[PDB]
């Protein structure tokens, strides 16, 4: 079922691949070629994860507990080759399916953008999240030389991976790109709360008042911090902050081990050893 | 390529807007507004004016006192050597009172200065909250920003005041320093058994991740429909244009459901607010009702088990 | 189009080679002396 | 008659596209040789690995 | 100089007074705090008078 | 009091469960807010039922909220009943979910990327009640920044490179000072048409405005303004939607697929 | 900035990310800087005994004269190659104890023999040699004294932290973990071993002190925390590695070395071998390890010298 | 030089005044702080006069 204003937008065409073959909607979803590919990439990957949970690390430890299900990457001894299915090969197949699903999702978004005649900012922004995932499971494992460097597929198990990778550098907070990425993450959250607040407070003002104006919006933050970025620019800023956070997060992890093996605080010794002090 | 609306190609100049008139009796806005060309490239060119009222003045005075105390103690920690101050600046800090002092006021260099900096900074933040409330009230606006700020203040108070009082120890609180407060963050997680297994830490991350996801989604969405005037969201809320329709239709086709031009900002507001709400709750639960988060996770079947390929003989079991 | 005529390109690329070959010449003798100093292969 | 590529691809994009691709490929292959200890020329022509004796091991025990 | 009155044609007295009072206050706080940080001049901990 | 509620239940476990109940209510609230526009849904389920089954999903719709507009422009209800609008298109196949093909010239069909809702036939207003989007010839206090080129006089070029016209005036937003439209003197007819800044790519060196959306010939059919010095919210949507239709309709290859 | 790939050693389950990363070129330089000394040729069997010939031999009594001479040649290369036998001996008089270096080195023989014989839970058949610490220097390069931290104003109590120090691998953690943990026996554990609070009143600040010690341990061995821990549960010995058990004994071994061998030698030692607080140059990790997971990367030198084991 | 008065025709007299007054104060503060950091030149902790 479509929105009450949607029918006049359900136009034929705008596909990247497939033309009229898959150019249709299933319920609310647009399918297209990459809807078919993406759905069955996701369906296979999800089913393989369930199968990976069905056999578990072994029969004794096997669990369907949603927190404890974990599909682990191969051992590092397998290098960049393919591992047996029960020894990390399933993880490698799921990773391929995940890449297939994520990219197909982005390309399906491109076809939707073409149908609606809008900018391609959303698929472009989604590519940053995909790029971060690709860095974690492809770029970094290849730079290190083994698929086993990828994180396991498990709701809690991949937190143990993050924890131990962080402590492979003894104090991960000192990673400079990590510090930059967190600053962008924290600033983005602050900017999002500010933007959500301003729009809501202007369109839902005090009782007995009419809807406010864009003049009120500029004045409000000028009255608080002396500057207003503007109605258009806050969306530029929000996109910039979120994308910079992910870009620098991708940088921080890809330099942690491939381009830096020491403890992260030791990296700052370049500044401490400047001859000025 | 097509205009991506990332940078303003041709900027427009008008007389500086003084701002929407304030209610009678309010103080005038200070600062002669100026235009910055580079600020206008990405956003608005006008800088200023600002409203610096009675509340803002007190917040600034309280805030400077706290900041001056912190920076003075950092300088004292390097024995007044300004060169060594610059070299070690990231490592310097005003450090909380020692564990043996409990909640009592210790001598100045043993936590006394930290308490003053903590109190003065807290007062300035609280006064700044009143300022954000007053600025919205003076413009006839709702108090969404002051609520969201109060949520952030709740987390801030949980870190440095409420949790230390509940543990009865100022030594639990956060040092005033760049690397020192990162050391505190790591030590907090280590001390209380891997904060990754704190479910409210999990929730806070989900909302922090969601804040970036939503602003990337919403920021890209508005820019994608800004060719239809999607940036003018008040217009699209009161008079739904093709920008709001195409924005909603894009997301309905992508993920089967969508928001509205107004409700997306409610999703945004709550996602950011819940980041600090659950962060505060997770901090308040840690060390008070949960000692070891990993062991709490084991008790509740959250922590996965791994095959024992490596193990250590426990020397205490001898 | 880059805002110049056919005639200008002749003389611009005419001595662009001259500036290029002189810079290459300094590079070559630098590598020759570096090799004649300590070989790297 | 091989000009037709220039009737369907702009000279400028291809030349910049070719340069970026060729520079990236050359950087990539140069890095791959540096990746291999056999072709790592940055180690020097008379590079000799350290001799290990008396039960020495370069790496700690693995898994 | 007999004409040292002419600086105020260059700088606003309101601005110059706020800056001077603010700077003198911080300087006064800093010197007092340096002396409190010095064991030989901390008049509150020196134990004098006993 | 203590941390242990039962032998197994503890305070942290209670707190996390309490959040899940609040969060469930919050998601229900947010989804209801999402549904203030475009609901009940346009569905075959309603069509075969003769309108007896309104498609709302879960949660159901919220009670209408009130937006009081400034300057007595009126009051709008966020959940509102909207009259059905016919579409200038026909289904390309008779199965559900099939797309529609526009009727007539797709650039003039008002369907697909060229579709737009009918907004109010009133201009967006500044806080002082003046029209917000106006030409530079009536917003006399506004000017182009010195470091940026003046759009006026630049040659407007369509997607094919052919010259479409020249920039006569610049329409600016009087609330947030910025360009929103470029008034183009069409080379063919001479009738002035608006060109949104979002469809204009500036070439500062060449003093050209490149419009990839539509060809030079398509400029003659851009919807025109009733009054020459102002634009209603309805007209703004009509103009922007027309250029957007060109992103899919202007050239045959723009329909796709690539390969 | 380093060039990938590193040499990676997996120590835990796949996907747990318990791995050691080594830059191959940095590892190469470290190995070249930590090469063992070749053992002397074995002494001729039989011959006159130490007790019959030498008067003032109190430790190496069970030796043959050939083996005893071999030991003196060995320790000369290990401790004072640039100074010769006269570094620890009065010239002309072999049996005289009238120089502090002989009194110290006699105690150092006991330190080595006790280590090789009673601390195999740590040194495990590899043992130690005077070279392991001294490396041909009379003063071992990597020693520690009680650190006052940076100078402070006379009325300011030091925090002992918030200062970039190589001792804690350039973090702002408490920069003197040697004194509480490697000389004194302060409790290192800070983590509660129950889900719900049960009386562990350990402060968060004490966790920073343990973190500082582990930063020094990891830097001393050139390893990361996952060499001995699963960081998801630092406390848990079941999820730890066997090297954590060895490190536990090493801490007690270091405490024994400093308390029972170095500290009682303080009066014999000159002022140059003492810190600002007056404590002697003390042994920590990195005195033997010097940035390697095993001293000299596990080179086995002590087995060739019978004088380095208790009778 | 006899025409050294010609500098102020190009640089604004107010902005240079604010610059030198702030710079000298910071320089004076920094030099004092550096001297306090030394054991030899800290006049507060040297114990003179006893
Ligand atoms: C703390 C954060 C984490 C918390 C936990 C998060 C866990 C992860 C969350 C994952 C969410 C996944 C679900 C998303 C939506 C799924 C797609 C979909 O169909 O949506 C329709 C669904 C309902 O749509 P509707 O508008 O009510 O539908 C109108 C009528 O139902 C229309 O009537 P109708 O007749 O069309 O009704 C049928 C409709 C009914 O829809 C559903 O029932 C699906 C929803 C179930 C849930 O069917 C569909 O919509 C799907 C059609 C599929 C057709 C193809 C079937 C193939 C199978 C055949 C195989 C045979 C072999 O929309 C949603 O459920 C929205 C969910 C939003 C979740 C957001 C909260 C989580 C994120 C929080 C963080 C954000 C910050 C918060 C502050
Ligand atoms: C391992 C054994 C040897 C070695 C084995 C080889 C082998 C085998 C080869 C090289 C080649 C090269 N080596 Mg070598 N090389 C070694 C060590 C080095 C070292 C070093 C200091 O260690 C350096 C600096 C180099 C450098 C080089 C380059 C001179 C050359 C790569 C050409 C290239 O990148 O074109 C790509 C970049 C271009 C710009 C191409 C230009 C053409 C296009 C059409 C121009 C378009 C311009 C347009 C404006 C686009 C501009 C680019 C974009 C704007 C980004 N080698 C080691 C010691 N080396 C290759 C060679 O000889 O190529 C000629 C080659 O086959
Ligand atoms: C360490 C040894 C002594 C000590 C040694 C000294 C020395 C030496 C000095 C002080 C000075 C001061 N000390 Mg003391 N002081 C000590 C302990 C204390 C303690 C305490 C709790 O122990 C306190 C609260 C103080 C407080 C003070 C302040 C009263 C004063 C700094 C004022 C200032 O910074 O103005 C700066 C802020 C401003 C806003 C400056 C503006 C100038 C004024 C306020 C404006 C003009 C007013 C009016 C218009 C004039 C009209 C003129 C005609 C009538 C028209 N001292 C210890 C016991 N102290 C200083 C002083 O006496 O200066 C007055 C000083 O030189
Ligand atoms: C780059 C800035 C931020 C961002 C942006 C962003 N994300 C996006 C988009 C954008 C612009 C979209 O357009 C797209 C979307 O449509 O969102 C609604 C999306 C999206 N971001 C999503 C999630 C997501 N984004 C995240 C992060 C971010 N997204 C960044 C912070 C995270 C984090 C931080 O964890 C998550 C979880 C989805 C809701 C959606 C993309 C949906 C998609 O690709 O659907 C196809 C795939 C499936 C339906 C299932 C695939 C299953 C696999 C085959 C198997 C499982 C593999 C996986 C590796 C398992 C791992 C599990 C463990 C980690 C627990
Ligand atoms: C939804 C949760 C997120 C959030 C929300 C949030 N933060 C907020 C708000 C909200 C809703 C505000 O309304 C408030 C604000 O004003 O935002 C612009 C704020 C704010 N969040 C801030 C910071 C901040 N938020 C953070 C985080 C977050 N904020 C969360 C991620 C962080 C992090 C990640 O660490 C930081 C650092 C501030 C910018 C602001 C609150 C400002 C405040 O309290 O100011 C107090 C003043 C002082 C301590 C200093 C005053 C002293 C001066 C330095 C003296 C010297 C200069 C002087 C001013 C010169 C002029 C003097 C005149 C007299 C002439
Ligand atoms: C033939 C046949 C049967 C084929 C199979 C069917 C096929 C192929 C279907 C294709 C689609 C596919 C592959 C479906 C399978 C996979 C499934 C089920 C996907 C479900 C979709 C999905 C991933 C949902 C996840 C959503 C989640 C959890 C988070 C998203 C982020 C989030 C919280 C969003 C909520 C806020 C919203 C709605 C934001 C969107 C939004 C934003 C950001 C605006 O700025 C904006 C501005 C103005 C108006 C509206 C909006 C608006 O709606
Ligand atoms: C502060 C610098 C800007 C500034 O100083 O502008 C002041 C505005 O008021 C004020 O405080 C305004 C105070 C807040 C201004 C700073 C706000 C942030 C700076 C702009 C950031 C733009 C980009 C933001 C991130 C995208 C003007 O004050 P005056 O000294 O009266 O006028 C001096 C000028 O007329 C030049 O002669
Ligand atoms: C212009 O400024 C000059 C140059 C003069 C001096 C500037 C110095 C500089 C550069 C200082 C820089 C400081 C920096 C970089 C500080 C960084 C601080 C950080 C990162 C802090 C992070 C977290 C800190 C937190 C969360 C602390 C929270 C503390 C709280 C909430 C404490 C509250 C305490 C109270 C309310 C005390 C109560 C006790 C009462 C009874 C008062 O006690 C008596
Ligand atoms: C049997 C072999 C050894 C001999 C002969 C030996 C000899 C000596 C001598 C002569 C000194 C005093 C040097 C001086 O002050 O100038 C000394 C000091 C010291 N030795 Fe050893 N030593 C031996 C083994 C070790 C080992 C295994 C360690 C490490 C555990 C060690 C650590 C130290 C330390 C820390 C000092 C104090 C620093 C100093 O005074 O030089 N030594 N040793
Ligand atoms: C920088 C990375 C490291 C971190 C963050 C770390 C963290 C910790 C923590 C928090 C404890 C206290 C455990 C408790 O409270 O029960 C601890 C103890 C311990 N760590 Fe580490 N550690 C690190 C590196 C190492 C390494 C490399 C080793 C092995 C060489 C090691 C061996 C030990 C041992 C043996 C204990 C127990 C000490 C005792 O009980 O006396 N650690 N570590
Ligand atoms: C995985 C994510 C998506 C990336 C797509 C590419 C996946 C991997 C590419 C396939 C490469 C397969 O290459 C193949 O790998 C296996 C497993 O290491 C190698 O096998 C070799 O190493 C393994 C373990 O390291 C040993 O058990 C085996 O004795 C040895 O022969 C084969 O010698 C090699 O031919
Ligand atoms: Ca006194
Ligand atoms: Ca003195
Ligand atoms: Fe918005
Ligand atoms: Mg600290």
């Amino acid at each position: 079922a479509m929105l009450s204003f949607e029918r006049k937008y359900r136009v034929r065409g705008g596909t990247l691949i497939g033309g009229d073959l898959f150019d249709f909607w299933v319920g609310p979803f647009y399918v297209g070629f990459f809807g078919v590919a993406g759905f069955f990439f996701a369906l296979l990957g999800v089913l393989l994860i369930v199968w990976g949970a069905t056999i578990g690390p072994n029969a004794e430890l096997q669990t369907y507990n949603i927190w404890q299900i974990s599909i682990a990457p191969p051992d590092l001894s397998y290098g960049l080759g393919m591992a047996p299915m029960t020894e990390g090969g399933l993880w490698q197949i799921i990773t391929i399916c995940a890449i297939g699903a994520f990219v197909s999702w982005a390309l399906r978004e491109v076809e939707i953008c073409r149908k609606l005649g809008i900018g391609f900012h959303i698929p472009f922004a989604f590519a940053f999240a995909i790029g971060a995932y690709l860095v974690l499971v492809v770029v970094r494992p290849i730079l290190m030389g083994a698929w086993g460097h990828g994180f396991p597929y498990g709701i809690l198990s991949h937190l143990d991976w993050v924890s131990n990778v962080g402590y492979q550098f003894l104090h991960f907070h000192y990673n400079p790109a990590h510090m930059l990425a967190i600053t962008f993450f924290f600033t983005n959250c602050l900017a999002l709360s500010m933007h959500g607040s301003l729009i809501l407070s202007v369109t839902n003002p005090q009782k007995g008042e009419e809807v406010k104006t864009s003049e009120h919006e500029n004045t409000f933050f000028r009255d608080i911090v002396g500057y207003s970025i503007g109605a258009l620019a806050i969306h530029r800023l929000g996109l910039f902050l979120a994308l910079s956070a992910v870009f620098w997060s991708a940088v921080c992890i890809v330099i942690s081990g491939p381009f830096w093996t020491r403890g992260w605080p030791e990296w700052w010794n370049w500044w401490l050893e400047l001859p000025l002090w | 390529p097509e205009y991506q609306n990332i940078f303003t190609t041709v900027q427009v100049r008008a007389p500086a807007y003084p701002g929407v008139p304030l209610p009678k009796g309010s103080l005038p806005r200070i600062g002669k507004p100026i235009f910055s060309y580079w600020a206008g490239k990405i956003g608005d060119a006008q800088i200023g004016p600002i409203y610096l009222g009675f509340t803002g003045t007190l917040s600034i005075i309280f805030g400077f006192m706290a900041i001056f105390i912190i920076g003075f103690n950092m300088l004292a920690s390097v024995d007044w050597n300004i060169i060594q101050f610059v070299k070690h600046f990231f490592w310097l800090g005003l450090e909380p009172p020692a564990p043996q002092y409990g909640l009592t006021i210790p001598p100045l260099s043993e936590g006394g200065w930290w308490l003053m900096a903590g109190f003065f900074l807290t007062m300035s933040i609280l006064l700044w909250w009143v300022r954000t409330y007053k600025r919205a009230e003076a413009l006839g606006m709702s108090q969404h920003l002051s609520w969201a700020f109060a949520a952030a203040i709740f987390f801030y108070l949980s870190l440095g005041f409420i949790r230390p009082v509940m543990m009865g120890s100022w030594a639990e609180a956060v040092p005033f320093g760049i690397f020192p407060h990162l050391d505190w963050t790591a030590a907090f997680s280590i001390r209380y058994g891997n904060l990754y297994y704190n479910p409210f830490h999990m929730l806070s991350i989900a909302f922090l991740y969601g804040s970036a996801l939503l602003f990337a989604m919403h920021g890209a969405t508005i820019l994608a429909v800004s060719r239809f005037g999607g940036d003018r969201e008040i217009d699209q809320i009161t008079d739904r244009g093709t920008a709001a329709e195409r924005a909603a239709i894009f997301w309905r086709w992508t993920m089967g459901f969508n928001a509205s031009m107004e409700s997306i900002h409610r999703w945004a507001w709550w996602c950011a607010v819940l980041t600090v709400i659950t962060a505060g709750i997770g901090i308040l639960l840690t060390g008070t009702v949960v000692e070891n988060w990993y062991l709490w996770a084991i008790k509740h079947g959250v922590a996965p088990a791994y095959p024992e390929v490596v193990t250590a003989v426990d020397p205490y079991a001898t | 189009m880059t805002g110049l005529t056919e005639q200008e390109a002749q003389e611009f690329h005419g001595i662009f080679v001259q500036s290029m070959t002189a810079f290459f010449g300094i590079v070559v003798i630098a590598h020759i002396l570096a090799w004649l100093w300590r070989p790297w292969l | 008659q091989l000009y037709k590529i220039w009737l369907a691809f702009d000279p400028r994009m291809a030349l910049i596209g070719l340069g970026a691709f060729l520079f990236a490929l050359a950087l990539f292959i140069h890095y791959m040789l540096l990746r291999s200890p056999e072709f790592d020329w940055l180690l020097g022509p008379d590079y000799a690995p350290v001799t290990l004796s008396a039960g020495m091991s370069a790496l700690p025990a693995g898994r | 100089s007999p004409d040292l009155w002419k600086i105020w044609l260059l700088v606003d007295p309101r601005r110059i007074l706020i800056a001077v009072f603010a700077f003198l206050t911080v300087l006064g706080l800093a010197i007092h705090m340096i002396l409190l940080s010095t064991a030989e001049f901390n008049w509150l901990e020196d134990g004098v008078p006993a | 009091m203590s941390a242990a509620i039962t032998e197994y239940m503890d305070v942290a476990q209670l707190t996390i469960w309490a959040f899940w109940f609040f969060f469930a209510g919050l998601i229900i609230y947010l989804r209801r807010e999402d549904k203030r526009e475009g609901y009940p849904l346009d569905s075959d389920r309603t069509e075969r039922s003769g309108g007896r089954v309104k498609v709302v999903g879960f949660p159901d719709l919220a009670e209408p909220k009130t937006f009081v507009l400034p300057h007595n422009a009126g009051t709008v209800m966020a959940p509102r009943v909207e009259a059905p609008t016919s579409i200038n298109a026909t289904p390309v196949a008779p199965f559900p979910g099939a797309p529609f093909e526009p009727n007539g010239d797709p650039m003039l069909s008002g369907f697909g990327p060229s579709a737009s809702p009918d907004r109010a036939k009133h201009c967006d207003l500044t806080f002082e009640g003046l029209p917000k989007i106006v030409p530079l010839r009536v917003a006399t206090d506004f000017s182009i920044a010195e470091r940026d080129p003046d759009p006026r006089g630049m040659t407007v070029v369509g997607l094919d490179g052919e010259v479409a016209g020249t920039v006569s005036d610049v329409w600016v937003d009087r609330s947030e000072p910025q360009i929103r439209y470029l008034e183009v003197k069409v080379a063919a007819g001479g009738k002035n048409v608006l060109l949104p800044i979002g469809f204009s790519r500036f070439d500062k060196k060449a003093r050209k405005v490149k419009v990839a959306a539509i060809k030079a010939a398509h400029f003659a059919n851009v919807p025109t303004l009733a009054k020459p010095d102002q634009i209603t919210l309805y007209e703004e949507d009509k103009v922007c939607a027309y250029y957007a239709g060109g992103k899919l309709y202007a050239t045959a290859e723009r329909a796709g697929p690539l390969l | 900035c380093e060039r990938p790939p590193p040499e990676v050693v997996q120590k835990g389950y796949r996907g747990v990310a318990m791995e050691q990363n080594y830059n191959p070129r940095l590892l190469e330089a470290s190995i070249k800087a930590n090469l063992p000394v070749e053992s002397l040729p074995a002494a001729a069997p039989g011959g006159p005994s130490v007790s019959d010939v030498y008067e003032n031999v109190q430790v190496l009594k069970d030796l043959s004269v050939a083996e005893f001479t071999r030991t003196m040649v060995a320790v000369t290369t290990w401790v004072a190659p640039k100074e010769g036998c006269n570094y620890c001996h009065v010239p002309g008089n072999w049996a005289s104890d009238d120089i502090y270096t002989k009194v110290v080195s006699r105690r150092m023989f006991e330190l080595v023999r006790a280590t090789n014989s009673n601390w195999k839970d740590h040194v495990a058949e590899t043992g130690v040699t005077c070279y392991t610490c001294h490396r041909g220097n009379p003063v071992p390069k990597y020693v520690w004294v009680t650190d006052p931290g940076p100078n402070q104003p006379s009325g300011v109590t030091p925090t002992g932290q918030n200062y970039a120090s190589s001792t804690v691998a350039y973090s702002a953690l408490p920069l003197d973990p040697y004194t509480p943990f490697l000389d004194q026996s302060n409790e290192i554990r800070v983590i509660g071993q129950t889900a719900l609070p049960a009386g562990n009143t350990t402060s968060l600040k004490q966790a920073e002190w343990t973190y500082g010690l582990m930063m020094q341990i990891s830097d001393s061995l050139g390893v990361n925390c996952t060499f001995c821990h699963n960081s998801r549960s630092f406390y848990d010995w079941k999820q730890s590695t066997p090297q954590r058990t060895t490190a536990w004994y090493a801490i007690r071994h270091v405490r024994d070395i400093n308390q029972n061998y170095i500290w009682p030698l303080n009066d014999a030692l000159p002022a140059s071998r003492k810190g600002p607080y007056g404590d002697p140059f003390k042994v920590g990790c990195m005195t033997c390890h010097q940035g390697a997971y095993k001293p000299l990367y596990g080179a086995q030198m002590a087995k060739d010298y019978p004088a380095l084991y208790e009778s």
